[PDB]
């Protein structure tokens, strides 16, 4: 078996490998979650040099872990899909053994886990994938949002971005995130979601994303008019 | 230029270590030579003991493998019983599995595959020696079959090893011009010694004493070594003439 | 040790790629250029193969099409050998699907685990990636018509039209101009010939350059036929729509 | 070049630097010798008594390998202690299968196909010792002498380590007057000389002579080490001859 | 410098750097000192501590009954050899009811450091180690160093500035070799030993450690309070 | 101890070359002659006997090697790569074909097989490329007569006629201009000796080349009789006289 | 364990189960629901060896579930009976076998039909109209061979499935519990609280 | 490149020292030892004000009479954490007892150097592992990546260690009360975290042979904080 | 076919006062109707202050005595010479007999 350790500390006491999988997450597309006073909304950029795409085939940025449970990511897909499949296989022996759903932060402390684990093992790679997850725990209405990265450390955030030019929409999220008062309504949250996009996007045509997690497992994605709506309403309370 | 120490090509498409291992084969600097008579085959080979603290008896590069193959190395000695030891074991299972004594061309084959394979897996160094097999083959009769280091194989009427191997070639040659035919026309074994002392002596322009030389004598059914009084007896009678 | 001989094939660069990937993306590039076209009544498959030879069989060949089963094809842009390795875990996993379920293998699904063993050759077992880029044209009772494309990375996405291996930025701006979604079988048939042509580096486009395929409903009644076009009938298609 | 970085690369010789240098090692080694006799074979060896503090007589460096068989060695102590827990393997198994004591000659080979694999591989690392070793099977007495390379042949005599040159010479001398033979009680003497002649090249440190041997007719053709008044008679014997 | 990458590449002139700078983090340790008389074995060492917040690095293990170590180096490389030891003599104990003499113990750690110097992937232990014991054939000393090199020896010591007590056993010789029958007295040479070692620190009583096996004394470590009696 | 070589020896060079490869071709290059031709009722292939001493027997040395009684196959490049090529050729048209199928393999899978064989040295750990190129001919009753080349990569092409090795450029053209699709069997042994003859050097007869050919099932190289479906050998290796009987009317 | 009956109607699959779990010369419970959900649809019931039955059941649910969150699709009753006959006819020549007997009853949204599949613990899978596992067959086959057609309605269904009980309840030597009666159709599984 | 078990020409290993770089970029923990308990506290050390800093857990239970702070890569404690609770748990099914603290930090450390080419690198992070037990009382251990513990007084690891330390060196004496442990630890964490301390970017928690291992409520260390600022100014 | 299992015979008995405890065993080892010993000791000193015996098949019962023996030495070595007290020994000997559970200790043990 192949066994060279690719993931060494460097004299300065970085581990290269993993901090250059943090820049393969700084090149993927953006990715923001926002948590309301009773939702948590997942909104991804969708690049535009690509026209001609099908998109009822192509997979979708938002991926189901479970019913109540979603994972969005920055970077790598091809790497993304290898933690979903482990993530969603974790799910249901979760609710074989415990007889109940995972929690938010349990399905997060797996995935951080597993990502952990490619840090320190001879022969692989580390994952060029950061994650947020966003869902409701069994029978609990208050909203979860976390956050993983490639060392395996995980976080649970108010609201924040992963991906290019995050760092211009993380500034957007913390003057405009009322920890006092988070969004009152899926409306809001919705809304200061798409904001935070198009502060970095370009258009707000097939450009947007929008995924929204109610409690007891309501996950409904938004279509291009339903975002549209939301694209035009904003630019028109800008002109002021 | 890594491709020059391990066993990948280089942009002429060449292995180096192979031809480095070839090489090494003349190390020893001994020179062997084999010829085949109707009812025999006779391996010859030059023994140089420098050392005066060496038992002679155990300075040896001739090897009897079965009863009936005989195999002279030309290379390093421990790369040479590292061969030999394989061979012996390829031979003995040969007969196990397959109810008959394994040919002097097929031992040679199994053992060019061995040495193909270090040739293309990284991991294992090709063997520093060229391996000349000799028998009186049930089927094909007297017969010599050499390998080396790259992997290569093939049947001779007759050949020569070491550093001075073209003289011994060319006069090889010049004689099969002369006598019209594939091996020596003689019948005792013990002439045929005789014609590759005398034709080694001519190429390489030396005289030997009993302790110069090694001789190997592959008859029907049987492969043996000669003693210095038997390399004796045959060099009283080539000065006897 | 063996650590001094190690490429290292399964790193990251400084800028967070990794380098073999990209290397085989740019041998992929000097391919010959295969396109597929999604239509509302089929899918066409056309490739240009590598600069051939008279003396080449050019009846009993097969370079860039191949069928994985009765409702799959694939197109090849790469190591034709590599892409062979992977064709036969295709062909066996689409197999193994139909012995479970007793249904047809979906579409997505054989794209999504063949994507999935080109990943595992990026990111452990220290080995080279397959220099092979793939589009995949199929049909299934879900989603009906489908095109994809996978590379070295593992990554695949879905299309309406798309094209891989050499001159795929001019192959596609052409593709955007000429497509739009109403358009049938025989109007893909012609974009595909006719892009083809414009980005061939050859001197002219000929039917013993060519491989063909589409992937019709147009058996009878609601059941879907693959045609692997014979070099005779791409020396008529070739014809009929007047490039020769 | 860089071709002496790696074990079992050929240089453009058709060399193995790697050995090469693993015998730079064993010349840095103390004197160890052998000499064959009679009806056996006798063993001695240089030990350098770096300080007051060693006990004398208690750090044992040559080896016994089943009961008929002796080893001793010069260069990286540990590499040779390795070979010869190799070797008491090799002979047990010999002794398993064919219920027979391992012959010399066999035994020789067992090392050297050992020692031999070494050199395949740039994963391992050759031996570090070149090993002079023997007994008495049934054809006799035998004498062998090993090297990193794999490298072994039946010797007369053999010396090797820092005063192998010394010793060599000294060996030559006996091998010249005494066609007939050397009794095995006065090859022990002579061994004794041999060290402290060889000695000469190691003055600095004085040291602790070790002596053993096979003979058919001395210790029964069994392994055995000198000791009290044979050793100290071949001592004094030396002691005589330097002066 | 290009030979030292690995333990498994020898040099142009036929050293191992890789087993040489094993042999190097030996001399950084805290000093060390063994001697023994024909009835006892004494090891003494400086224990060290990385500030006075902290403990003192504990430097002797016990072994057996009739068998312990001191330790200078990679204390867990220790940890690993000392539980070796103590596996070989727990087996030498079950399967032929025998102590293991103090020479196998030591033919055994020559055996186990020496194969971690010939092959791929491995690393030389970074530990020296001073064995003592008491068995059939009395008391006994010896040295072990992670080349591979054990040796039998009446006293010595190692560790950073061990060359002042290994001096001044060396002079001692004749004296402390016939302290037989008399535990303190044997120590009390020991401490004396080690003390020419010392450099603007002296032996306070959470320093110094002493061990002791004889004739009829088991294995047994002496620290804090208990060693007062010898400053 | 083990191989510690689990790692890619063939990796992607930045301009996408893959360099083991293309040097594997190169040796290829320097290799001696070998050429098909195919015809309508059978294939010839053929290649110099470079013979490396005049005291070495060339006849116990065969380059054109029998692979099922309908397949046959030469090479150019490296003798003892080809070699073992043909030892696990012979046996993967058993293992995998006909200890499932009680039958032989056809030609183009038989060819599917070596090429795997060969892109796996190519990718697997530890391993440099075959530093050969193949042409494979043979016989099957559903494809008729077809010839292969199969190249380091383990790629394969069907021609109608090729040559590989030293001089492949002038003995391809040379195949260009007297190839036809009406060429009958021995109409292509007589091309085959000629395109030949331009790349030999020295001594050009029976003994210095090797020549076989893909045809008529030979019932007399059977061994036996009785069973009316086994009807013998499509491959046949031509003897030293029958080449020479063909250079005189050359 | 011991009683599970399915019967397919007209629009619908409707699987009858034993409530009783009977241990030695005790029934230790009276309420015990032999079935699972594998997917909105699709109904699977079992009897047979303690232990393996929910095992096996628990197994399966898993497998499916996760089939449907990967694709975001529900497998039709034919796939799943596959599935299911597939892992049943590994186990029976493995170290020790599953030693359960199923019965899935599921409506194929894709056809517009109801579908009941009897499996035994070899693996052998037949679609039938009525399906029964056990001693209950050699009563209700014959039965229903004469009450029942194709074409019934639910209710029809339940009444012909009240005189399998009612028969059962006469003629057996166990007391069984009664039944737990479910319904799959197009909208779905749902439960008889009153039988 | 190089073997990931060399040694250095001085006789060190070099993935050992170099993870003990990626120690000193970690977040300051603290740990003061005294006969009433063991105080552990740590700067939590948020990169982002929308971070929900409650979420950051770098004090951990291993069992009720031992507890376990962090500094450097935190993400690779998990796995050490997790062998500590098995190692912990499993003494007590096999012997019906607690596990001494010592016995619990040497199995931990057996972990550390089961590296090379076993895990492909050492640790990148460090642990203070404080306990109680009857045999030796209330004990503070400090588990590094080289497999050495030693047992400390005080110690303080991560970023501002070394001024930390020399800080403890003044001020612990062998009759420290655990509530002027407490805000000693609250003191010297203020003195060399970046932020001002409070009880979000802080935390504390104490191991008593009474309650057993508890970490403290935002609330309760908040009180603390301001008997802390209280008393500076009160001379 | 080979029994593994034997009887040796013999009994023992153990009793417990307020501040000691005894533990008694006779000293007769038997095969069939044969006496194999009339003094072979089955009761034992295991260290720490506890007596042992492991009274019926007495290969068995000296296999397990020197495993707990073994067991309490190492016990030593991991936890700094730490007394092995009398409810941990008991749990430490279930789990040397339940270790055994598909192939039997075939004893009744005492501490
Ligand atoms: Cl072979």
């Amino acid at each position: 078996g192949y066994d060279r350790a690719l993931s060494i500390f460097s004299p300065d006491g970085h581990i290269f490998q993993v901090e250059y999988a943090l820049e393969a997450v700084k090149r993927g597309t953006c990715a923001v979650g926002v948590k309301g006073k009773n939702c948590v909304v997942l909104g991804c950029e969708r690049r535009s040099t690509l026209k001609l795409q099908d998109t009822r085939i192509t997979p979708s940025k938002v991926s189901k872990i479970d019913s109540h449970v979603v994972l969005s990511f920055s970077g790598l897909n091809a790497d993304s899909r290898i933690l979903i499949e482990k993530a969603r296989v974790e799910a249901q022996s979760h609710r074989l053994t415990l007889e109940d759903p995972v929690t938010v932060e349990y399905l997060t402390r797996y995935v951080a886990g597993v990502q952990q684990r490619y840090t320190q093992s001879g022969g692989v790679r580390p994952f060029g994938v950061s994650t947020l997850i966003a869902g409701f725990d069994p029978r609990d209405d208050e909203p979860k949002l976390y956050q993983t990265e490639p060392s395996g450390i995980y976080s649970s955030w108010s609201a924040q971005t992963i991906g290019r030019n995050s760092k211009t929409v993380r500034e957007f999220l913390e003057k405009n995130y009322d920890r006092k008062e988070p969004p009152a309504t899926v409306e809001e949250c919705v809304k200061l979601t798409v904001r935070s996009l198009l502060e970095v996007v370009q258009t707000g045509a097939k450009n947007i994303e929008i995924t929204v997690v109610k409690p007891d497992s309501d996950i409904v994605a938004l279509s291009s008019e339903e975002i549209n709506q939301y694209v035009t309403q904003i630019e028109q309370e800008k002109q002021e | 230029g890594y491709d020059r120490h391990i066993t990948i090509f280089s942009p002429e498409g060449r292995l180096y270590q192979v031809e480095y291992a070839f090489k090494a084969t003349n190390q020893t600097n001994i020179n062997s030579l084999a010829v085949r008579g109707k009812d025999c085959t006779v391996v010859i080979s030059q023994k140089k003991v420098p050392d005066k603290l060496l038992d002679p008896t155990t300075v040896s590069y001739i090897f009897c493998i079965s009863r009936t193959i005989g195999m002279v190395v030309n290379g390093p000695i421990p790369d040479a019983r590292n061969a030999a030891l394989r061979a012996k074991a390829e031979a003995a299972e040969f007969r196990y599995k397959y109810g008959y004594d394994m040919p002097c061309d097929v031992l040679a084959k199994r053992m060019a595959n061995l040495s193909q394979i270090y040739t293309q897996r990284a991991y294992m160094r090709p063997l520093g020696v060229i391996l000349t097999f000799v028998s009186v083959d049930e089927e094909l009769g007297p017969s010599i079959y050499k390998t080396d280091p790259a992997g290569y194989y093939v049947g001779y009427k007759a050949t020569a090893t070491g550093p001075k191997q073209q003289e011994i070639t060319t006069n090889l040659e010049n004689h099969f011009k002369k006598s019209k035919i594939d091996h020596i026309n003689e019948e005792s074994w013990e002439k045929v010694v005789e014609f590759a002392i005398t034709h080694m002596i001519d190429a390489l322009g030396t005289e030997f004493s009993k302790n110069d030389l090694e001789v190997g004598v592959a008859t029907k059914d049987k492969f043996f070594t000669l003693s210095a009084e038997n390399i004796e007896e045959r060099l009283v009678a080539i000065a006897e003439q | 040790g063996s650590r001094r001989y190690d490429s290292r094939t399964t790193i990251f660069s400084p800028e967070g790629r990794l380098y073999q990937v990209e290397y085989a993306l740019e041998s992929i590039s000097h391919a010959g250029t295969a396109i597929g076209i999604m239509a509302s009544d089929g899918i066409v498959l056309a490739a240009e193969r590598k600069v051939t030879s008279t003396l080449l069989e050019q009846d009993t060949s097969t370079e860039k099409l191949y069928k994985l089963n009765d409702k799959i094809a694939v197109a090849v842009a790469g190591l034709t050998a590599d892409a062979e390795i992977l064709i036969n875990t295709a062909r066996i996993h689409a197999q193994n699907y139909l012995k479970t379920y007793n249904e047809d293998i979906p579409v997505e699904i054989l794209v999504r685990r063949l994507s999935d063993i080109k990943q595992g050759y990026t990111q452990h077992g220290g080995l080279r990636p397959f220099g092979v880029s793939f589009i995949y044209a199929g049909y299934d009772d879900r989603y009906g018509y489908q095109l994809y494309t996978s590379n070295p990375s593992g990554n695949y996405t879905g299309w309406k039209a798309i094209s891989v291996g050499a001159n795929t930025s001019a192959a596609q701006t052409l593709l955007q101009m000429d497509y739009k979604d109403d358009m049938k079988v025989d109007d893909a048939i012609e974009l595909a010939l006719k892009t083809l042509s414009k980005t061939t580096d050859s001197s002219a486009l000929t039917y013993d350059r060519l491989e063909f395929a589409t992937i019709r409903k147009g058996a009878n009644d609601g059941e879907v036929y693959q045609k692997i076009f014979k070099p005779q009938e791409i020396k008529d298609i070739l014809v009929k729509t007047g490039i020769t | 070049t860089g071709y002496d970085l790696s074990n079992s690369v050929f240089s453009p010789d058709g060399r193995n630097f790697q050995v090469e240098y693993a015998v730079k090692a064993v010349e840095n080694g103390t004197t160890s010798i052998g000499i064959k006799c009679n009806d056996g074979v006798v063993f001695a060896v240089e030990k350098l008594i770096t300080s007051k503090l060693l006990v004398p007589q208690k750090n044992v460096k040559i080896q016994v390998v089943d009961r008929h068989i002796g080893c001793v060695y010069s260069g990286l102590i540990p590499d040779g202690r390795h070979l010869v827990n190799r070797g008491r393997e090799e002979a047990a198994s010999f002794k398993k299968l064919y219920k027979t004591p391992i012959p010399i000659p066999a035994f020789a080979d067992r090392l050297g196909q050992y020692v031999q694999a070494h050199t395949l591989y740039n994963s391992v690392r050759p031996f570090g010792v070149s090993t002079i070793f023997g007994g008495v099977d049934k054809n006799g007495a035998h004498l062998y002498m090993l090297e990193p390379s794999g490298s072994y042949w039946g010797y007369k005599g053999a010396a090797t380590g820092k005063g192998r040159q010394s010793a060599k010479a000294e060996l030559e001398k006996l091998v010249d007057h005494h066609p007939e033979g050397l009794s095995a009680r006065e090859a022990v003497k002579q061994a004794a000389k041999i060290i402290y002649l060889a000695h000469e090249d190691n003055k600095e440190k004085d040291f602790e002579l070790e002596i053993s041997w096979c003979s058919l007719s001395e210790t029964n053709g069994l392994h055995k080490f000198v000791k009290g008044d044979l050793l100290q008679e071949a001592i004094d014997f030396a002691q005589k001859e330097i002066n | 410098n290009n030979y030292d990458g690995d333990t498994v590449t020898f040099s142009p002139t036929g050293r191992l750097f890789q087993v040489e700078y094993a042999l190097e983090a030996i001399k950084q340790g805290s000093v060390t000192v063994g001697l023994r008389s024909n009835t006892h074995a004494v090891l003494v060492a400086l224990k060290r501590n990385a500030d006075e917040l902290s403990s003192y690095q504990k430097k002797i293990i016990k072994c057996d009954e009739h068998m312990g170590l001191s330790l200078a180096g990679l204390a867990p490389d220790a940890r690993v050899l000392s539980n070796y030891l103590r596996q070989q003599c727990n087996y030498s104990s079950l399967v032929f009811n025998r102590k293991l003499a103090v020479e196998r113990a030591g033919h055994l750690l020559c055996d186990k450091a020496q194969k971690n110097t010939q092959s791929y992937g491995g690393r030389p232990y970074g530990v020296g180690l001073l064995i003592i014991g008491y068995d059939k054939s009395g008391a006994h000393l010896l040295e072990f160093q992670p080349s591979g090199n054990v040796t039998e020896l009446y006293g010595t010591a190692i560790g950073a500035r061990s060359q002042g007590a290994k001096t001044y056993l060396e002079r001692t010789l004749d004296t402390f070799i016939k302290i037989d029958g008399n535990p303190d007295e044997l120590i009390k040479a020991g401490v004396e030993a080690i003390s020419q070692s010392l450099r603007d620190e002296s032996l306070t009583v959470d320093n110094l450690s002493i061990a002791i096996v004889g004739k009829d004394t088991p294995f047994t470590i002496y620290d804090g309070e208990a060693v007062a009696k010898y400053i | 101890m083990t191989d510690r070589y689990s790692f890619s020896l063939t990796t992607f060079s930045p301009s996408g070359k893959l360099g083991q490869i293309d040097y594997a071709l190169t040796a290829v290059k320097q290799g001696v002659t070998s050429l098909g031709i195919k015809a309508t009722n059978g294939v010839v292939i053929a290649t110099e006997k470079k013979s490396s001493s005049p005291l070495a027997m060339s006849e116990t040395l065969s380059k054109v090697s029998l692979l099922t009684p309908d397949i046959g196959a030469v090479y150019s490049g490296m003798g003892p790569d080809y070699r073992v090529l043909v030892d696990k050729s012979r046996k993967v048209a058993h293992t995998s074909y006909k200890r499932i199928y009680g039958e032989y393999p056809p030609t183009k899978l038989l060819v599917s097989e070596v090429a795997k064989i060969m892109q796996e040295a190519t990718q697997s750990g530890g391993v440099r490329p075959f530093g050969v190129s193949l042409l494979i001919a043979g016989h099957d009753e559903f494809n008729g007569f077809s010839l292969y080349q199969v190249d380091p990569s383990g790629s394969y092409f069907p021609w109608k006629a090729t040559a590989i090795g030293k001089g492949s450029v002038a003995a391809k053209t040379f195949l260009e201009k007297r190839w036809n699709d009406e060429l009958e069997l021995e109409d292509a042994i007589h091309i085959a000796l000629l395109t030949l003859k331009e790349s030999v050097e020295g001594e050009f007869n029976g003994d210095t080349i090797e020549l076989a050919i893909i045809g008529d099932e030979n019932p007399d190289l059977l061994g036996y009789t009785g069973i009316p479906t086994d009807k013998g050998p499509r491959f046949r290796k031509l003897t030293s006289q029958e080449i020479n009987d063909r250079l005189e009317a050359l | 364990m011991d009683i599970i009956l399915g019967i397919r109607v007209q629009d619908s699959v409707i699987l009858a189960s034993s409530k009783a779990v009977t241990r030695g010369i005790s029934v230790l419970k009276d309420s015990d629901d032999k079935t699972r959900q594998l997917s909105p649809h699709t109904l699977m019931s079992f009897a047979g060896e303690a232990g393996d039955t929910v095992q096996f059941a628990e197994y399966i649910q898993a497998n499916i579930q996760l089939y449907s969150i990967r694709e975001d699709y529900e497998l039709s009753p034919q796939a799943v009976s596959s599935f299911v006959r597939q892992e049943l006819a590994k186990s029976i020549r493995s170290r020790r076998p599953y030693q359960v007997n199923v019965l899935i009853g599921g409506y194929d949204k894709k056809k517009n039909k109801p579908e009941l599949y009897q499996i035994d613990y070899l693996g052998t899978k037949v679609e039938l109209p009525y399906g029964a596992h056990g001693y209950s067959g050699f009563y209700t086959f014959s039965l229903l061979d004469h009450h029942y057609r194709p074409d019934m309605t639910t209710e029809e269904g339940l009444d012909l499935l009240k005189l399998c009980v009612q028969e059962l309840e006469k003629r057996m030597p166990m007391d069984f519990k009664g039944v737990i009666v479910k319904i799959v159709d197009k909208d779905g599984i749902r439960q008889v609280d009153d039988f | 490149d190089r073997g990931v078990s060399t040694f250095s020409p001085e006789g060190r290993l070099f993935q050992v020292e170099y993870s003990l770089e990626a120690i000193k970029l970690g977040s300051t923990a603290i740990g003061i030892a005294t006969k009433e308990g063991v105080v552990l506290g740590v700067e939590k050390r948020a990169t982002s004000p929308l971070l929900e800093s409650d979420s950051i857990e770098k004090i951990v239970e291993i069992d009720r009479h031992i507890g376990c702070a962090m500094s450097g890569l935190t993400a690779d404690a998990r796995s050490m954490i997790e062998h500590a609770r098995t190692a912990a748990v499993t003494h007590n099914l096999y012997y019906d007892e607690d596990i001494n603290v010592e016995s619990l930090t040497q199995s931990v450390c057996d972990l550390a150097l089961r590296f090379g080419e076993l895990m492909s690198r050492p640790f990148g992070v460090a642990l203070l592992i404080a306990g109680h037990d009857a045999d030796d009382g209330y004990q503070l251990f400090h588990a590094e990546p080289s497999g050495t513990f030693y047992r400390y007084n005080a110690k303080a690891i991560g970023s501002g260690s070394e001024g930390a330390q020399a800080e403890l060196l003044n001020e612990w004496h062998s009759s420290l009360t655990l509530k002027e442990a407490e805000l000693l630890v609250l003191k010297i964490l203020k003195q060399v975290m970046e932020e001002k301390l409070d009880e979000n970017n802080a935390q504390l928690s104490c191991i008593t042979k009474q309650d057993g291992f508890k970490i403290y409520d935002n609330e309760k260390t908040a009180e603390l904080i301001k008997e802390l600022k209280e008393k500076e100014a009160a001379e | 076919q080979f029994n593994p299992y034997g009887d040796n015979g013999g009994t023992i008995l153990g009793i417990a006062g307020e501040d000691f405890a005894v533990l008694a065993g006779d000293t007769r080892n038997i095969t069939d109707y044969s006496i194999n010993s009339r003094y072979e000791p089955k009761v034992f000193d295991c260290g720490d202050n506890i007596v042992m015996s492991a009274n019926g098949f007495a290969a068995d019962g000296d296999a397990l005595v020197k495993r707990f023996k073994n067991s309490v030495k190492w016990y030593h070595f991991d936890h700094n010479d730490k007394k092995l007290s009398i409810n941990s020994a008991a749990r430490n000997i279930q789990h040397l007999l339940y270790g055994k559970r598909f192939f039997p200790y075939y004893v009744h043990t005492i501490i």
